[PDB]
């Protein structure tokens, strides 16, 4: 028992919110993205889902401004609230500071928006996790999101569907995409090693593929199609 | 069967179940308290437990002073006792400038218990557990004692007592009472009247108090102080010593 | 329990209250759309539940724009709120930039209000207190990626397509769609062509009181055509099959 | 009905004149002392019934031959009173609907 | 002219002995312009008779005001409102609006059925309670008025004596008030009922 | 069922007055005490009320 | 028992709010946060478990500051602790933009007593679940409380939560033995690290990171700042030498 | 099972609570207009009494919303309070605007709307109040209605609410004549009163009366409410008493 | 059915209304006597502990000069309602009236107070029924019963409370159609003593009356052409002097 | 299923406040809109409670909204007192704005409007009233007929039926009317709606009335005794 769902606002005698836990499950049967980073870029690099071969894919890399972007894995509906948040936050530190959202505020502001719906009864805590990626003054950084509210700094994470394949590709190679900075290729290419490996019953497309990328002399720029057929 | 899992609704003998449970809620830091009236005072004393040596003694502490010369003494609950002390003290402040004079004992205990009414007339917030019994002497009522309990309801006393012995208590100030002929202690400074309240509180227990074991709050004509722990420890000797 | 919540997760990780309102979609009449290269020709079913009602006073494919039109499926009464919606979003973009609206865009507004379900929810104040039973098709032409199909999905959000089906009809006629489609088609082989894949999943019959084409041309604008016009599209259908 | 036509309630909640008789007639049938009042015990609570007036008394002089004494005290009265005083919620001195 | 009493109007309420008056002239202005000869200033409600001077427009709203207040009153307690206490009413809906305020001098006139004793009032624009029982004179010619009214006014005459004082007052004052000089219409009231007496006179 | 009571309880009255005969006093007892007992169901004089 | 949970204002028989207890669970399984006050500062000392060898280290920390004097760390769930120390930062800035001045540790301590008061008091919203020790040096020198998610707080000499409380409190409770004297902070910056080291016997699946902080009188200008460096160094080297 | 809320439907199109709420009259005393060409009695019937309530210094079962139309009240007398204010304040609000007294139909149709939107909106309760408006207009003349606690209406030539509604109706339309006179229409509403209500003798005090004539003088309307002794003394020529 | 403000019952009525009723029932006694030149009006006064200071209980409260109050039901709902009732008056009745407001109409308005607790659902009517007493200079000495349920009724003599049965026969025998008040005093305390015994003494049953007017208790003089008050609260050693009388 | 609240969905897709609410429709007087070509003609059945209710004062079924819009409603009666005053404001308004009278096919969508509003919302029921509203054009002379239902969705039909046994006027209205030639003369198309209503009354010539709608704002209620004769015609050659 389970009489303790049924409410965001009640504990159980546990000391979990259910309603938390079964956001997190909301993530896994969505699709996998992976962050990695190094010290002069982050990327990401993400799978794309259609629902069938009439469709045309749909985009799971949002730009948040031109030294921010985030993925999105769990639900779309959820993840346009907090890409839409976060960038009047953005645009707000233009407006008032002329200064560029330093990664590590904007997350703990992202913190915030998760525990207003938590304490309150009505609406939901968000169903979607989001990997989020900046270079700012202090160089590259990346966040992974969490339906708790949870950001957590990592060198390298990925959320999602089966995601402890790509995991085990990033432990292994942790120290190797570390160490690596002035050469954006090697960053896009050891991405794609790990988001292979991701995968069960499925192969890389050509439109499976989609790289994000931001650096100190790289504005942020989507690719997707022929501009990821370069680093297949 | 329905009828404590909300505040408004009637049970079918015209209780509410949940209302009274706080009544019940006042056993949970298990202290007593005793007040009493003299002859150009009031006292409380009420007991520190001070359970764990983690703790620092002297914020451990249930009389709050509310203003210049009114005191509370809570027994119940530590969240609860905390937002009794602070409205208490808001009110307090409210009358003063908006009716321009200090502020007595019925006047502040009357409003905390027609708040309490409204925090179970709706069904939007809850009862507080805690018991408060406000201390003061009156600019011209003198020594006053009005306990406010969770419901709203409210009467004056020559003494209260409240805590899970407080029946214990209640005998022995009956008996004092009744043989004496006077609604007062005919002790004609508060130190002796102080050490009248310890006196009665060792008996009904059986304890002995110590320093760290014992607090008390004097109202005083015209003024109000918390004693310290070495000042109660005078008190104490007074007691052995006769 | 997770069902009958509005913002209750389920242990899949599915907002089932939510899931339910699919099924919402497709108990209305059948709309299949394609898009070309050329323009997207839209088509739908419209039931008669008697000779008496008038079946083409009433309509399922709408105008939004000069260049925009909205095939839906649902509930009528959603779809004129989300219709009257889309309709102020148009013609607010051309209030402030006397340019065109891309196909897209009009599709991420349509999907704003979508995204409100709540009651305590925060990004934007929530006001409306359900999911929408209803969903779109929404056709358009922008000049600087052509002709486009997206599809609305009140449950989701917009969705990139060469050619949708929704309704009742969608699950058999999204089989068809993969059978026969081409790149290599004009817009005169694409009005056969939904016809052609229409009446089989079609329980009434063939006839333009039940039928109704439109189109997103860019040069002839949003055009609702003639039952006269689908008609004759009607016969030379038949005429292809003999021959065939 | 030809069986029984007599429904002869027995109620728990009892009141104050039923208490006080019950008491003394036990304490008519054991010592007592001077200080052992009874009549103080009847009104603190209220939804008592007769078994546990025979739990009272036993348990006072269960106090009483702990303290190894011939006669019952106040001190004995009440102790054992506050053993099986029972925890009813139809009780009257937490109320207010006077 | 004033903006309070561009459209004029006058009326005179006086005491006898357990009885009261009250009149008015009938001419309605608007600056210059007679407009109408009937039109009256005084209205009623039950047994309290009331006349409201002053801008014209708001006489006419308050009439209507004051006759929703009563009835509402009448309907509740089963029973008439006294002069009494009809005063307090009319002090509180001048005094709501004490910022963009009811430009009107009303008085009031009346005898209780509870005491059989006269009772007048006058109130000003945002109002009081001037509560004399001398006589009560308000309008454009209010200062004409307290002097004509005081030379004739001797306490407790006879009710068809009062009659003579009161019409033979307004009648002065009224040729020489600009902004009223058409028509008259007395009341003498008495507790067991009421004479309506329009007069004759010049009209300018 | 009210009247066969009313019945019962005046002859248990009577049994305490001790005489072959039934006096009214009795049945004015019995009245005043079915019928007082049946408006305590109704919670006081409610019917007023609504 | 069951019953009286499912809401988080209905008193139970026994006198209390179950929901409210279940809160104090939450807080357990949270890591290990102690306070040890000392006479001329506080030091605060926490113990961040690693959830990966992929973590960046010393980059992510429960410790916050509020307004320049006061330090806080909560055990429980990371992010109500988060939401919890904003809110305070708001009431500790509304303080002293009123009275030209920093709060008093009192003042900080009866204010966030109402706030966590509030939301047991509602049943519209879930009380809070972390505790959140936190102190600091004022006018009238050092004090250290620890707030419970029931809304309790107390002054302490040292104080424990978290999984460790077991260990912890013990340890502390040494603490007070071997010194009532006060033991100064620069003692008690490698006494903070030894407490952790044991209450990581508790949480010892996953590794942990040590991260001190302090605010003393005449050792920080009564500022709260970070232990780094060979003050962070000296305390790791003490609680390895004595735990081998 | 669909005894809860009012939003929610019953799948057979019933909201239980407008058929409950009907049910709530029928434990609240007779009421009855008879209406005739020479006016209209309104006559009713007090649900409990006791030798010591007093119910000769006050009506609460006849109150007048104006001074041509007037209630009779059958149901939650406190329920009704609030009703009867709302429609008196709207009565006065007409005279006001437009210097006329409120016509019938337009303060029957106010409150209809009324009664209708506290079932159909929100979470507040629906009233249970059954008022017979017995009016005069001068574009219908005499007028008699009744209004459902559903909210809504319908204009009669007789109508019972309150207790015993069937029998009560039964036995007015059985004598009922087409022009009849007001004196013969309050003796068929003692007759019907006498056989509908289950008191021994039928007693002045267990009646309210008043009467809506513009035939007792004309050029002018006079409401007449009967006090007690009037009461009193018609019993008397019926031959009740 | 029973068990919301909202729901109907089958029979109809609110049982929340029947539940507040229920709890008056366990209250204390409370009677009014209508003489030809008062109202008297009594209750008695418990506390638990005698310890307790009896003169600090309110339930005899004046809400006007010209109209007292007692209740039965919870003792918390009298004095907010009492202080609301008071700041009700004069706001309708004494701003606008220009004195302190009959006795029918202030009755209307506790009436609707009571009233807007019902209608709002989750929040429960008061647990009092009180009674209202007072005088004007229209409809006499008056007397009244004001439910919970939001309604009130006029009486002649007239007991609530727990002893209330046992009380209104005693009524129905005792009274007269022309009695004094110092008849009705009398009977007063000698009903009141049928609720307890053992307990009952001028010190501990609280006891008023709504009389004649006292220029005694109005404080100002000089003044003939007003009334004093006609409320006059009787002290404890009055109310022994009556005892032993009788 | 999920009738327990509006705005839950169903895994049926079907929200059941609104099928409960089509089904209080059939409580209610059957109404019957048959659509000429220079008329349309509105009738309703008006059902007589009891002999003692007037004819004098007591509402007719069928309501002018405005001066060349009519309206009929099934259902709810209450309810249809709300929202036909509703429709009403909104109507008149109508001319506030352009300075031209109302138009059926606005009209249509604002009564749908109101009705789908209450819907989508959680903290009201939908009306349990499906109307009929009838009319023509200010502009133009076609005959205009217009259907809301409680879902808040809108048709036109030719001929159409509500309320009380709705399916059996409705199967007999197809037999009779033919859609290649709706009649052209006013009399003939009043004498299908008589006999349509005929069927539900069973017996009745009191119980029959008949509205009609004709161009340029001409609006008239059918005598008693007009309708009476029209019954006799129907009634010879049966």
């Amino acid at each position: 028992r389970n009489n303790y769902d049924g409410d965001t606002v009640t504990f159980s005698p546990t000391g979990r919110l259910f309603q938390v836990e079964y956001a997190l499950e909301a993530i896994k049967q969505g699709s996998v993205t992976v962050g990695l980073r190094s010290n002069t870029h982050a990327v990401l690099v993400a799978l794309k889902r259609n629902a069938d071969e009439l469709s045309s894919y749909q985009k799971k890399i949002i730009k948040c401004d031109e030294h921010m972007g985030l993925s999105l894995a769990g639900l779309a509906p959820d993840a346009r609230v907090l890409s839409n948040y976060l960038r009047q936050q953005c645009n707000y530190s233009s407006l008032v500071f002329n200064r560029k959202l330093a990664v590590e505020r904007a997350g703990h502001l992202l913190c915030d928006k998760a525990q207003k719906n938590t304490q309150s009864y009505g609406g939901r805590p968000y169903g979607v996790g989001l990997l989020i990626i900046g270079y700012d003054k202090s160089g590259a950084h990346l966040l992974e999101f969490q339906p708790s509210g949870n950001v957590t700094e990592l060198y390298g994470t990925a959320i999602g569907a089966r995601s402890q394949g790509a995991k085990t590709y990033l432990e292994r190679t942790l120290d190797t995409f570390i160490k690596i900075d002035g050469n954006p290729d090697e960053l896009i290419k050891a991405g794609v090693e790990a988001i292979s490996q991701s995968l069960r019953d499925e192969s890389l497309t050509v439109d499976n593929l989609s790289i994000a990328i931001v650096g100190k002399d790289t504005p942020f720029t989507i690719y997707d199609g022929e501009a990821v057929a370069k680093y297949i | 069967a329905g009828y404590d899992r909300h505040i408004t609704i009637f049970s079918p003998e015209g209780r509410l179940y949940q209302v009274e449970y706080a009544f019940k809620a006042t056993n949970q830091t298990n202290i007593n308290s005793l007040a009493v009236r003299g002859k150009d005072c009031t006292v409380v004393i009420s007991q520190k437990k001070v359970p764990d040596k983690l703790l620092d003694p002297t914020t451990v502490s249930y009389i709050f002073c509310i203003s210049r010369t009114i005191g509370m003494v809570v027994n119940g609950p530590i969240p609860d006792a905390r937002n009794a002390a602070l409205r208490a003290k808001a009110e307090a402040a409210e009358f003063r400038y908006k009716y321009g004079y200090d502020m007595p004992c019925d006047v502040l205990a009357k409003r905390m218990a027609n708040l309490s009414q409204i925090y179970t007339q709706r069904a939007y917030m809850r009862p507080l557990g805690v018991i408060l019994t406000f201390v003061s002497v009156d600019e011209e009522l003198g020594p006053s004692i009005y306990k406010t309990d969770p419901a709203g309801y409210y009467v004056g006393y020559k003494a209260t007592a409240t805590g899970p012995k407080q029946q214990e208590i209640t005998t022995n100030l009956e008996n004092h009472f009744k043989k004496s002929k006077i609604d007062h202690i005919n002790e004609e400074s508060w130190e002796k009247v102080v050490e009248f309240a310890i006196t009665h509180m060792i008996d009904a227990l059986g304890t002995e108090f110590s320093k760290n074991d014992l607090e008390v709050g004097v109202a005083t004509k015209d003024k109000f102080f918390t004693l310290s722990a070495e000042n109660i420890e005078e008190r104490l000797v007074a007691i052995a010593e006769q | 329990e997770y069902d009958r919540g509005v913002s209750t997760f389920s242990p899949e990780g599915r907002l089932f209250q939510v899931e339910y309102s699919l099924e919402a979609i497709k108990l209305g009449s059948t709309a299949i759309g394609i898009a070309t290269k050329e323009g997207v020709v839209l088509g739908v079913e419209k039931r008669a539940t008697s000779p008496l009602l008038e079946s083409d006073s009433i309509e399922k494919i709408v105008e939004i724009d000069r260049h925009i039109g909205c095939a839906m499926s649902g509930l009528t009464a959603d779809a004129r709120s989300m219709i009257e919606h889309a309709r102020t979003a148009a013609v607010t973009h051309n209030l402030y930039y006397d340019e065109d609206i891309n196909v897209e865009s009009l599709t991420q507004s349509v999907c704003d209000l979508a995204l409100r379900f709540g009651e305590g929810a925060s990004g934007e104040e929530r006001l409306m207190s359900r999911p929408f039973g209803v969903a779109l098709l929404i056709a358009g032409h922008d000049a600087d990626d052509g002709y486009q199909l997206f599809h609305a999905e009140p449950s989701g959000t917009f969705y990139r397509y060469n050619a949708k089906a929704i309704g009742s009809g969608s699950e058999g006629a999204q089989a068809e769609l993969l059978n026969e489609w081409h790149s290599s088609l004009t817009l005169k082989e694409a009005e056969l062509l939904v016809l052609k894949i229409l009446k089989q999943v079609m329980e009434e019959k063939l006839d333009e009181n039940n039928a109704q084409l439109s189109c997103i041309t860019k040069q002839d604008g949003f055009k609702i055509y003639d039952n006269e016009k689908t008609a004759e599209l009607i016969k030379e259908l038949k005429e292809k099959e003999a021959a065939e | 009905p030809g069986r029984l036509d007599r429904k002869i309630e027995f109620p728990s909640l009892r009141d104050r004149r039923e208490r006080r008789l019950i008491f003394g007639t036990i304490a008519s049938k054991m010592s007592l002392a001077p200080e052992a009042d009874l009549d103080s015990l009847i009104i603190r609570n209220d939804s008592l019934s007769g078994a546990v007036i025979a739990a009272i008394m036993q348990e006072a002089g269960l106090r009483a031959v702990r303290k190894n004494r011939y006669v019952i005290l106040q001190s004995d009265l009440e102790e054992a009173y506050a053993t099986q005083v029972k925890t009813d919620n139809t009780v009257d001195k937490f109320d207010f609907y006077k | 002219s004033d903006p309070s009493s561009i459209n004029g109007g006058i009326v005179v309420a006086m005491t006898g002995k357990d009885c009261v008056a009250i009149a008015c002239d009938l001419r309605l202005g608007s600056q210059s312009l007679g407009v109408s000869n009937k039109f009256e200033k005084i209205f009623h409600y039950g047994h309290v008779f009331l006349g409201i001077t002053g801008l014209a427009t708001d006489v006419t709203t308050l009439n209507e005001m004051f006759r929703y207040k009563t009835n509402l009153y009448k309907l509740k307690e089963e029973r008439a409102i006294e002069p009494e206490t009809f005063t307090q009413l009319v002090s509180s809906s001048l005094y709501e609006r004490r910022f963009g305020p009811y430009f009107v001098g009303p008085v009031v006139a009346g005898i209780n059925s509870k005491s059989g004793k006269p009772f007048i009032a006058g109130f000003d624009l945002i109002g009081c309670i001037d509560e004399a029982k001398d006589f009560i004179v308000s309008g454009t010619a209010s200062d004409q008025l307290f002097g004509m009214c005081e030379s004739l006014y001797e306490p407790n005459l006879e009710p068809e004596d009062l009659f003579e004082t009161i019409s033979q007052a307004l009648l002065n004052a009224a040729d020489r008030d600009a902004l009223s000089g058409w028509g008259a219409v007395v009341y003498i009231i008495k507790k067991d009922e009421v004479v309506k007496r329009y007069l004759k006179m010049r009209q300018d | 069922a009210d009247v066969k009571g009313v019945c019962t309880e005046a002859g248990m009255y009577a049994l305490r007055e001790r005489r072959i005969h039934v006096t009214q006093e009795d049945f004015e007892l019995a009245v005043g005490k079915v019928m007082n007992k049946n408006q305590e169901t109704a919670i006081s004089v409610a019917k007023l009320f609504k | 028992g069951t019953g009286y949970d499912l809401s988080n204002s209905v008193f139970s028989p026994d006198g209390r709010n179950f929901q409210v207890e279940y809160a104090v669970k939450a807080v357990e399984n949270g890591t290990t946060s102690i306070g040890i006050k000392c006479n001329d500062g506080v030091v605060f000392a926490v113990e961040k478990l690693i959830t990966s060898k992929l973590l960046v280290p010393q980059k992510n920390v429960k410790i916050q500051v509020v307004d320049r004097h006061i330090g806080c760390v909560y055990s429980g769930l990371i992010p109500d602790g988060r939401h919890l120390v904003n809110r305070g930062r708001e009431e500790a800035a509304s303080f002293k933009k009123l009275y030209k001045t920093p709060i008093p540790i009192p003042a900080f301590a009866d204010r966030l007593g109402q706030y966590v008061q509030a939301h047991t008091l509602y049943n519209s919203v879930r009380p809070f679940g972390v505790s959140t020790i936190f102190g600091g040096v004022d006018k009238n020198g050092a004090h250290l409380y620890m707030l419970e998610p029931s809304g309790s707080y107390w002054g302490y000499k040292g104080a424990a939560t978290g999984k460790g409380r077991q260990s912890a409190k013990a340890e502390l409770e040494k603490l007070v033995d071997h010194h009532p004297e006060g033991l100064s902070a620069r003692e008690a910056v490698k006494q903070a690290a030894k407490i952790i080291y044991l209450a990581h016997e508790d949480n010892k699946e996953k590794d942990f990171e040590l991260e001190i902080s302090w605010c003393s009188l005449s050792e920080t200008n009564g500022l709260h700042k970070f232990v780094k460096g060979d003050l962070l160094q000296e305390a790791i080297d003490f609680a390895q030498k004595e735990i081998n | 099972r669909y005894d809860s809320r009012t939003t929610i439907f019953s799948p057979e199109g019933r909201l239980y609570q407008v058929e409950y709420a009907l049910e709530s009259i029928s434990h609240a005393g007779t009421a009855i207009g008879i209406m005739a060409s020479d006016g209209i009695v309104l006559a009713a019937e007090r649900k409990v009494t006791s030798t010591l309530l007093e119910q000769d210094t006050s009506t609460e079962k006849l109150y007048k919303l104006n001074d041509k139309i007037a209630v009779a009240v059958a149901g939650l007398t406190a329920d009704a309070e609030i009703l009867i204010n709302t429609a008196r304040i709207h009565a006065q609000n007409y005279l006001k605007t437009y210097n006329e007294d409120i016509p019938v139909e337009i303060l029957v149709r106010r409150l209809s709307d009324i009664k209708q939107g506290y079932t159909q909106h929100g979470g507040l309760r629906p009233f249970g109040v059954s008022f017979i408006y017995a009016g005069y207009d001068d574009r219908y003349g005499y007028q008699l209605y009744t209004s459902n606690p559903s909210g809504n209406y319908t204009g009669w030539k007789a109508i019972s609410v309150g207790a015993n509604t069937s029998a009560a109706q039964t036995l007015l339309q059985m004598d009922y004549k087409d022009d009849m006179k007001v004196d013969d229409a309050i003796e068929l509403a003692l007759k019907t009163l006498s056989k509908t209500t289950d008191s021994s003798a039928l007693t002045y005090d267990r009646l309210e009366f008043a009467t809506i004539r513009k035939g007792a003088n004309d050029g002018e309307v006079y409401q007449k409410i009967f006090k007690p002794q009037e009461i009193k003394d018609i019993l008397v020529k019926t031959g009740i008493t | 059915y029973s068990f919301s403000l909202t729901t109907f019952s089958p029979s109809g009525k609110l049982g929340q209304i029947d539940y507040a009723l229920t709890a008056v029932k366990q209250g204390v006694t409370s009677l009014g006597i209508k003489a030809t030149n008062g109202v008297v009006i009594a209750t008695e006064k418990k506390s638990s502990s005698p310890l307790a200071m009896s003169e600090t209980l309110s339930k005899v409260s004046l809400l006007t000069p010209d109209i007292g109050a007692v209740y039965s039901g919870m003792g918390p709902d009298y004095r907010v309602l009492v202080d609301k009732s008071r700041k009700v008056a004069h706001t309708s009745y004494k701003r606008i009236y220009g004195e302190y407001p009959p006795t029918k109409l202030l009755v209307s308005e506790v009436a609707k107070i009571m009233q807007e607790a019902t209608q709002s659902g989750g929040v429960r009517p008061f647990g009092v029924s009180l009674l209202i007493a007072g005088h004007d200079e229209f409809n006499g000495f008056s007397l009244y019963q004001v439910d919970p349920s939001g309604s009130y009724f006029p009486w002649k003599a007239t007991a609530i409370g727990k002893g209330s049965v046992a009380a209104k026969t005693f009524l129905e025998k005792r009274w007269n159609d022309e009695l004094e008040l110092e008849d009705a005093i009398h009977i007063a305390l000698l009903t009141l003593k049928e609720s307890v015994e053992g307990e009952f003494n001028g010190d501990t049953i609280e006891l008023a009356i709504i009389g004649d007017e006292n220029p005694d208790l109005l404080g100002y003089t000089g003044i003939p052409t007003d009334k004093g008050p006609r409320f006059r609260k009787l002290t404890s050693q009055e109310i022994n002097d009556r005892l032993e009388a009788l | 299923g999920y009738d327990r609240a509006l705005s839950i969905f169903s895994p049926d897709g079907h929200i059941f406040q609104v099928e409960y609410a089509l089904e209080a429709v059939k409580r209610g007087t059957c109404a019957v809109g048959v659509k000429g070509k220079n008329c349309v003609v509105l009738g309703c059945e008006r059902r007589s409670t009891l002999k003692l209710q007037d004819t004098r004062i007591t509402p007719s079924k069928v309501s002018k909204i405005d001066s060349h819009v009519v309206l009929s409603f099934s259902g709810l009666n209450a309810d249809s007192r709300i929202l036909i005053e509703k429709a009403r404001v909104e109507a008149q308004s109508h001319r506030l704005t352009l300075e031209d009278p109302v138009t059926v096919e606005y009209l249509t969508r604002y009564v749908a409007g109101v009705q789908q509003r209450y819907t989508q919302s959680g903290g009201v029921r939908p009306f349990g009233v499906s109307t009929l509203i009838a009319g023509f054009d200010p502009r133009d002379d076609e005959p205009k007929l217009y259907q809301t239902e409680p879902s808040g969705i809108y048709s036109s039909w030719s001929a159409q039926t509500i309320g009380r046994n709705s399916k059996t006027v409705r199967e007999f209205l197809e037999k009779n009317y033919d859609r290649k030639e709706p009649p052209a003369t006013v009399e003939e198309c009043v004498k299908l709606t008589v006999r349509s209503l005929l069927e539900v009354v069973q017996t009745g010539a009191k119980n029959i009335e008949i509205t009609v709608v004709k161009p340029d704002s001409d609006i008239v209620a059918l005598s008693s005794e007009e309708i009476n004769q029209y019954v006799t015609q129907i009634e010879q050659e049966k």
